[PDB]
């Protein structure tokens, strides 16, 4: 085995999707999109619990015009919907 | 508590310290409610404004209170996110610095 | 009224050595860090050990000094009296604006030698020839002090 | 040579059009968050989407935000204080 | 000019009687101004002339002083310690930045001696006017060394200390 490149095989685990929810380089890339030039480190903990507040919000008005719908589908209009009544106002795909 | 502006004495460490009147002020200034600006110079400043945006215009007192009042909260808000924005860095004092951060973050300027 | 109070300790721990003595005059802890700043031996200026080590001389009190060493640099600082130049490896920055350098100055500036390893390097590659043994720089006052001068090695032979 | 080629990814990712987000862990994201409010909830195409790029566009809006909060404090990293600042200033943290 | 046409043939005469450590000997050029000012009591500096008549001593750049000593004198006031006072009944103040300055100090004058290099010059007035026992100064190793503690700086010449080292005591009673 040992620590760098082994014989058999390397690098990562085999289970996989129950304790997911991490992605580490996507981070970077909307940070570089966000045009800085360093991340500081201790930022993807900090986005994580951002980006689960951010959906959250937006899941439960969307879950909400669902259940009005009478069905068990969400589609884009009430996704739409959620985000234009909080002032997000996602024009996009709405035809 | 002597103060003797005179010149025996080389005055003394704690003298209402920068600050200190501030920290004094703060509890006063929080503990009752008030209109902070002056109310005829503000009066005349909303005045003048609407003259020129329309020639001919009457006012209530009612109206010019509503718009000093917001005015006046729309500061103070602001100064609470400024200062925050001073605390950012190692200062205490609010610069023009904070006051760009401050508004560009929310929806004016930008 | 600091001139009347907490100063009542100079006329009895200065009175002692501290005053208009004829034969040796004494500071009035107003002209004290002239004596340690200006019969200096520094490059870039004095620190905090460099003049209290040079202010303390028997008169010294020190019993709140080390505050008011401080407390009076930065008042001279605010009346405009010492020019100073940054630095965080010296100790120390304090100085007087002298008139042998201008104000406007390049921040390179000179070298310096020691030649301390000259008595070593006296015996190390004595060592890899014939004649090495015991120490021989200045005889038995080599061995006694390991750095002399010609004449302040002659100086306590002669006596 | 540190920071370089950050640079150079300013110019990719600012004329590219895509999302940077995993499509596959935000799809299985989506549905843990909506299961607790209510169970047996069946997701579209579009819902996908149209969810995943509202985030997208709010980090980078939110990470544009802090910094300005960087160049403010002498600095040019993202600590954790610039985003709590900007959550804050923006009304969006309460 | 330093080491100049001007400075080639220059150096075979100083090597004669110039600046030797040997005793005391004529000021360089640049401290033969420190020297006079420190020489000089007047409160509110020395004029022209009186810079002229202090330096004048013996050997000096008499020959271009004219405009030597005036450049000089710029040259230090560009950089700052020469301060200087304001009217026209007195020539020039030129005055040595020695004790605490930017205070106003008005009208204050009282009898005044230092101690940091004074002594090796202040010697010099009590061989001009009225002999010495040494009471005064700080010994014969204060102007034949420099770089000395107070320990080699008093000890070569009196044997007799304070309480510290012997006892001075018996000095002290026979004055």
């Amino acid at each position: 085995k040992g620590l760098g490149k082994g014989g058999a095989k390397r690098h990562r685990k085999v289970l996989r999707d129950n304790i997911q929810g991490i992605t580490k380089p996507a981070i970077r890339r909307l940070a570089r999109r966000g045009g800085v030039k360093r991340i500081s480190g201790l930022i993807y903990e900090e986005t994580r619990g951002v980006l689960k507040v951010f959906l959250e919000n937006v899941i439960r008005d969307a879950v909400t015009y669902t259940e009005h719908a009478k069905r068990k589908t969400v589609t884009a209009m009430d996704v739409v919907y959620a985000l234009k009544r909080q002032g997000r106002t996602l024009y996009g795909f709405g035809g | 508590r002597k103060s003797a502006p005179a010149t025996g004495g080389v005055k003394k460490p704690h003298r209402y310290r920068p600050g200190t009147v501030a920290l004094r002020e703060i509890r006063r200034y929080q503990k009752s409610t008030e209109l902070l600006i002056r109310k005829l110079p503000f009066q005349r400043l909303v005045r003048e404004i609407a003259q020129d945006f329309k020639t001919d215009l009457r006012f209530q007192s009612s109206a010019v209170m509503a718009l000093q009042e917001a005015s006046e909260a729309y500061l103070v808000a602001l100064f609470e996110d400024t200062n925050l924005c001073a605390i950012h860095a190692k200062r205490v004092t609010i610069m023009p610095k904070d006051i760009q951060l401050a508004r560009r973050i929310r929806g004016e300027r930008a | 009224m600091t001139e009347s109070l907490v100063l009542s300790p100079a006329p009895a721990k200065p009175k002692r050595v501290k005053a208009s003595r004829r034969s040796a005059s004494h500071p009035t802890y107003s002209e004290m860090i002239a004596a340690a700043i200006r019969a200096e031996k520094s490059r870039g200026g004095s620190s905090r050990q460099s003049i209290q080590k040079y202010i303390k001389s028997h008169y010294k009190v020190g019993h709140n000094a080390d505050l008011q060493i401080k407390l009076s640099i930065r008042r001279l600082l605010a009346a405009g009296v010492l020019k100073q130049t940054k630095g965080v490896g010296a100790s120390g920055s304090f100085r007087l604006a002298k008139s042998d350098k201008a104000k406007r100055s390049p921040g390179k500036k000179k070298k310096a030698v020691r030649r301390s390893t000259s008595p070593k390097k006296a015996a190390r590659p004595r060592k890899a020839r014939s004649p090495a043994k015991k120490p021989k720089a200045t005889a038995r006052k080599a061995r006694k002090k390991s750095r002399a001068s010609p004449k302040k090695a002659k100086k306590p032979k002669t006596v």
